[PDB]
């Protein structure tokens, strides 16, 4: 039926300044009414979506005004006059030009381009608690860094590791527009007590050279 | 009902 | 909370799931619910809507044939049923109102969501959780909560006393099939001496609640 183009895919906009995320459709969207029935829909970190531009230019309740929807038919614009941290999520576009046949878009990401921070790296030893139960889990912390590029590498007795950790990553902070990333190295007890120094090595470009957190024992 | 397609009615009244 | 739904859900591959959304009574009656899922890490994709008063559906072309969606208009609440169920059907599963034709306005009132998870290995297992202990101005200390199943976690500290500087991370999926998520704070380097920290974990699907003391 209808197919709805949302671009770009990501957005980086500094604090302050303006955005503009665009929607495209295949049919045109007005109806004999005269609305043009596409809505915005804005998805926070953690969050349901909620209704941010209803039927193309029609505000939500508790909407700020900064937020504007523009166009008619086939060309859609969502502005956001001055962007700010609250504002950090997912903005979907939505087709409902029958009411029998809904259709979003794919979705823009907003990032918010706050200044270059480094990451404060902690790294956390396994638990008396876990190493009871016969495997070890090493932690790296990489706190309130930006922008999301970071390389974390895990090394024990100097030796490089792969293929036995994960990490994830936090979406940008809705108030102060940072990320954080958890690395989980993972051994088996008997392998976690055959070796002495446990080390996490992260790259970012917020430090001047790498930076190395590690701990003795195990 | 093609005239609550439309958004014309609403069926809920 | 002006939707309800139900509570999270583990099927394996072939069988259904049921889920609900309450609505107050005036707004059951002047509404039309839409279903709309978001996999992990996708967009949202709208499965359909009934409109509960005139018993009316519309399925999404993708859907046809394995949805049903009912409603119950003694107890204002409607029902999405989604029928041999496969591995791209985990997802969050949310329920949204909307006016019914010339009163639609967009979707304005969203459900929390409902995480279904489909898995051949279709049982829920409560985490175990072990202290991410603080030392080597400002210290980090944490709670893992590894090898639950399924999604989702929550993390609180200190009862929900302690917001500022609390990050809960993404779970992993990890090579045994089970989830792993790690939730940190970080503190003044001088309150580990005198603040006790307590991160408390609801694993819902299990009945899970744990509370571990997190000491330097």
């Amino acid at each position: 039926d209808i197919v709805m183009t949302q671009s770009p895919l990501s957005l980086p906009v500094i604090p302050g300044e303006p955005a503009s995320i665009s929607c495209r459709s295949s049919q045109s969207l007005l109806q004999s009414n005269g609305n043009n029935y596409l809505d915005w829909y804005l998805q926070k970190p953690g969050q349901s979506p909620q209704l941010l531009i209803y039927l193309g230019s029609n505000r939500a309740s508790g909407v700020p005004d900064r937020f504007s929807g523009s166009g008619s038919g086939t060309d859609f614009t969502l502005t956001i006059s001055r962007v700010e941290a609250e504002d950090v999520g997912v903005y979907y576009c939505l087709q409902a030009r029958q009411s029998s046949v809904l259709t979003f878009g794919g979705g823009t990401k907003l990032e918010i381009k706050r200044t270059v921070a480094a990451p404060s790296v902690f790294i956390f030893p396994p638990s008396d608690e876990q190493l009871k139960s016969g495997t070890a889990s090493v932690v790296c912390l990489l706190n309130n860094f930006y922008p999301r590029e970071a390389k974390v590498q895990w090394k024990v007795d100097n030796a490089l590791q792969s293929g036995n950790s994960q990490e994830s990553v936090t979406e940008q902070d809705s108030k102060d527009s940072t990320y954080s990333l958890s690395s989980t190295l993972t051994l088996s007890k008997a392998d976690y007590e055959k070796h002495k120094v446990y080390a996490c090595e992260v790259t970012h470009q917020g430090l001047s050279s790498p930076v190395t957190k590690s701990f003795n024992r195990g | 009902v093609a005239l609550e397609n439309q958004h014309t009615i609403d069926l809920t009244d | 909370v002006q939707l309800e739904q139900s509570g999270a859900e583990v099927k394996k591959p072939g069988s259904s799931v049921k889920v609900s959304c309450k609505a107050s009574g005036p707004m059951f009656s002047r509404s039309a619910f839409s279903w709309v899922r978001q996999a992990p890490g996708q967009g949202l994709e709208w499965m359909g809507r009934i409109i509960p008063t005139v018993d009316l559906k519309n399925y999404a072309q993708k859907f046809q044939g394995r949805v049903t969606f009912t409603a119950d208009k003694s107890t204002a609440t409607s029902y999405m049923e989604l029928r041999s169920l496969k591995s791209e059907d985990t997802a969050v599963y949310y329920c949204a109102r909307m006016g019914s034709g010339s009163s639609y306005y967009g979707m304005d009132v969203w459900g929390l969501g409902t995480t279904v998870t489909v898995s051949s290995g279709a049982s829920t297992k409560g985490p175990s959780v072990f202290p991410l202990a603080p030392s080597s101005g400002t210290a980090a200390l944490g709670c893992l909560v590894k090898d639950y199943f399924p999604e989702p976690v929550t993390v609180s500290w200190n009862s929900g006393a302690l917001t500022s500087g609390v990050h809960t991370f993404p779970a992993v999926l990890q090579s045994s099939g089970l989830y792993s998520l790690s939730s940190v704070v970080t503190v003044p380097s001088s309150s580990l001496g005198t603040q006790t920290y307590i991160c408390n974990v609801n694993h819902k699907p299990s009945n899970t609640k744990v509370d571990k003391r997190v000491e330097p």
